[PDB]
């Protein structure tokens, strides 16, 4: 799997 | 002198290098006080921790040292990076406070728990957390107080561990670690190896999943109830390892069955099982971390091989050279208020 690059901190 | 200035954030005053402006309060934890601010030289965000009269008390200085020393020489991507240490006072004479500058992250886990995350994400954040911790362990250092609010993250989904004020090598036989995250070893009278941090990790993961604090005890005693109600009552061999007087209370506590991990963590709480990285696969890792008995509990190394974490394994990130602790500086030797004040100033003064 691809590692995530993204996190929704809003 | 002409190199610093002062700002009034709340009651606390920040007397800091002119380089640093537009300061704003963010947190504190309990071991210092932190503002985020703008470094103007480097034109980037930073975090400044102020340490007021750290030498004033003996415990109050133990933490500052620990922090200062560890921050100097730790070298991992999953640990907050140091940027600067400074002091506004001109020489040891008038020396009062220390300021540490370090990276600014986007937020701490608190607002991640209230999120729903995919396995990819969550497991990877945990994988990071582990490496980060492993780095401390590989020097025999134990974080001792991992918690949501001591873990920070960024929008590229990166994670870092911070606040080493409580960090120490192994200990024996005054509760200073945060109620909910206290290991059984810690709750009771016992000494701790490193997997005391794995208990914290268990607590944290479980929390993310629960969307709430796992063992939420009303008082420092109820907190044990909270554990035993959940995972059952310790087997007699664990019971034996206890101090005789508190050995008696633990035996006297009701003999809870304590729920299976599948009831502790039903599926309604998880997302959906992509390419394995599953509900069970995690649950199993939980089931191997949150173990009352420390000796029966999984270590970091093992937590890192455990399938659900193992799919991000990178030995350049996992088996990194351990940090170099300047020789025998840890050795908790209990110094005078006077000796303390000096020790620190020698660590602030490198330039
Ligand atoms: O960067 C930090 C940081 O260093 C700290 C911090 C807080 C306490 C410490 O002892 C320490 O060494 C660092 O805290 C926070 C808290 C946040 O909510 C946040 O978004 C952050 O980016 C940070
Ligand atoms: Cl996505």
């Amino acid at each position: 799997p691809k590692r995530p690059t993204t996190l929704n901190l809003f | 002198d002409n190199n610093f200035y002062s700002v009034e954030i709340g009651d606390s005053t920040f007397t800091v290098l002119k380089r640093y402006q537009n300061l704003k309060p963010i947190g504190s934890g309990a071991q210092g006080i932190v503002c985020a601010a703008y470094d103007a030289i480097l034109e980037r965000n930073v975090a400044i921790k102020k340490l007021s009269r750290p030498f004033q008390n003996q415990t109050h200085a133990k933490r500052a040292y620990r922090e200062l020393v560890l921050m100097k020489c730790v070298n991992h991507k999953n640990i907050i990076g140091l940027l600067n240490v400074f002091t506004p006072q001109k020489s040891l004479e008038e020396f009062q406070d220390v300021y540490i500058v370090m990276e600014l992250m986007d937020a701490n886990l608190c607002q991640v728990i209230q999120m729903e995350l995919d396995h990819e994400r969550m497991s990877y954040l945990l994988y990071q957390m582990l490496c980060g911790i492993k780095h401390l362990h590989s020097a025999g250092i134990i974080h001792r107080d991992l918690k949501p609010s001591n873990i920070v993250v960024k929008s590229d989904c990166t994670l870092k561990i911070l606040d080493f004020g409580l960090a120490r090598t192994a200990g024996t036989s005054p509760e200073v670690v945060t109620r909910y995250y206290r290991a059984p070893e810690v709750i009771l009278g016992m000494g701790y190896k490193e997997n005391v941090d794995i208990w914290s990790v268990g607590c944290i993961m479980g929390e993310m999943i629960k969307g709430g604090v796992l063992f939420p005890g009303t008082d420092h005693i109820d907190q044990w109830n909270k554990v035993i109600e959940q995972l059952g009552t310790p087997c007699p061999e664990f019971m034996k390892k206890l101090q005789p007087t508190v050995r008696t209370y633990v035996e006297n506590r009701p003999k809870y069955a304590g729920y299976s991990f599948e009831k502790l963590f039903p599926d309604v709480l998880f997302p959906a099982d992509s390419e394995h990285l599953k509900a069970s696969q995690a649950r199993d890792l939980l089931s191997k971390m949150l173990v009352i008995d420390a000796s029966k509990r999984i270590s970091v190394d093992e937590a890192l091989q455990h399938p659900y974490i193992n799919v991000w394994y990178d030995p350049s990130e996992a088996e990194a050279p351990p940090p170099k602790i300047p020789d025998k500086q840890l050795d908790e030797r209990e110094h005078t208020i006077e000796e303390w004040k000096e020790l620190i100033y020698k660590e602030v003064m490198d330039l």
